[PDB]
């Protein structure tokens, strides 16, 4: 569920945000975004790429 | 490259036009594969066709 105020955990992570799409396009290998703060702002969906 | 017993591997196809020596430039080397080998390496050899 996408634009929406949602408790979340991708691969345990945990956290409360906003899903929304993003264009930034991720390097194969990478999983995780990050922000300057060391925390995390962009993340890559488990079960669809 | 071998770490917490894990072999990972790096690439890059890099085209160039000066034969003589190594390039001035920046080409970074993403994580290919990872593998969880853990080896106590301590030798090296290359092989030739």
């Amino acid at each position: 569920v996408k634009n929406k105020c949602v408790n979340f955990n991708f691969n345990g992570l945990t956290g409360t945000g906003v899903l929304t799409e993003s264009n930034k396009k991720f390097l194969p290998f990478q999983q995780f975004g990050r922000d300057i703060a060391d925390t995390t702002d962009a993340v890559r969906d488990p079960q669809t790429l | 490259k071998n770490i917490d017993g894990y072999f990972k591997i790096y690439s890059k196809h890099t085209p160039i036009n000066l034969v003589r020596d190594l390039p001035q430039g920046f080409s970074a080397l993403e994580p290919l594969v990872d593998l969880p080998i853990g080896i106590n390496i301590t030798r090296f050899q290359t092989l030739l066709a």
